[PDB]
């Protein structure tokens, strides 16, 4: 959702910024 | 980079690649010492890679050189993503050539319709353009009209959006802080979007027009 484009690895969701979400692949989006 | 190409090599020679054990931002140096790029990057140390075209393979035209200050905007608003710029300044100058050379700061504004150039190494969502060659991309600014209309209330004075309001070109995850390029002046630095290339939803930017009294007075402060 306001995501921004950062390369960031992730689990969950909260390891992300703003209102990005952590994708299947491992990585916010 | 969604939709673009892969650049010529050494086209772009303002790009850099941030890395902290991988690349995860771009950049665009602006002189020898100091690298524009965007708050939301922001590490207290990171390499700086200039020289790039393929960042997985060493070509020869790279040099890599640590940070010795990291600068976020003194109004960068992490919630909405508001006056996303960052100066960083390398522990060393950087040597201008044939593959490192320095974007210039804008004179004025860029009007909608004005055609830029983006470029990174973010995902492509695509199996045939590879994300480790440097993608280029060429993009219009955006009336603040559309860009409101796209993002209901959300677009600042430190933003613009530039892109295709029908989707399918745009800039994506691992692109941040990269430059949007307009007749020879950085006007962008890559920013936030939904998703990427979908339609309705343009990318936005960093408006850097805004920001020349801060960095060239930090560029000079210390
Ligand atoms: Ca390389």
């Amino acid at each position: 959702r306001v995501c921004p484009r950062i390369l960031m690895e992730c689990k969950k969701d909260s390891d992300c910024l703003a209102e990005c979400v952590c994708l299947e692949h491992g990585y916010c989006g | 980079i969604v939709g673009g190409y892969e650049c010529k090599p050494y086209s772009q020679p303002h790009q850099v690649s941030l890395n902290s054990g991988y690349h995860f931002c771009g950049g665009s140096l602006v002189n020898e010492n100091w690298v524009v790029s965007a708050a939301h990057c922001y590490k207290s140390r990171v390499e700086v890679r200039l020289g790039e075209h393929n960042i997985k393979v060493t070509e020869g035209s790279e040099q890599f050189i640590s940070s010795s200050r990291v600068i976020r905007h003194p109004n960068y608003s992490s919630y909405n993503i508001d006056n996303d710029i960052m100066l960083i300044k390398l522990s060393k100058p950087a040597t201008l050539n044939t593959y490192v050379q320095p974007v210039a700061l804008p004179t004025s504004c860029a009007p909608a319709g004005t055609m830029c150039t983006v470029s990174g190494w973010g995902n492509t969502m695509s199996s045939t353009a590879d994300s480790n060659k440097l993608q280029c991309l060429n993009i219009p600014i955006l009336s603040y009209s559309d860009c409101n209309n796209s993002y209901p209330g959300m677009i600042t004075n430190a933003m613009f959006c530039a892109g295709y309001l029908e989707g399918g070109k745009d800039s994506c995850q691992g692109d941040s802080g990269g430059p949007v390029v307009c007749n020879g002046e950085l006007q962008g630095v890559v920013s936030w979007g939904y998703g990427c290339a979908e339609p309705g939803n343009p990318g936005v930017y960093a408006k850097v027009c805004i920001f020349n009294d801060w960095l060239t007075s930090t560029m000079a402060s210390y």
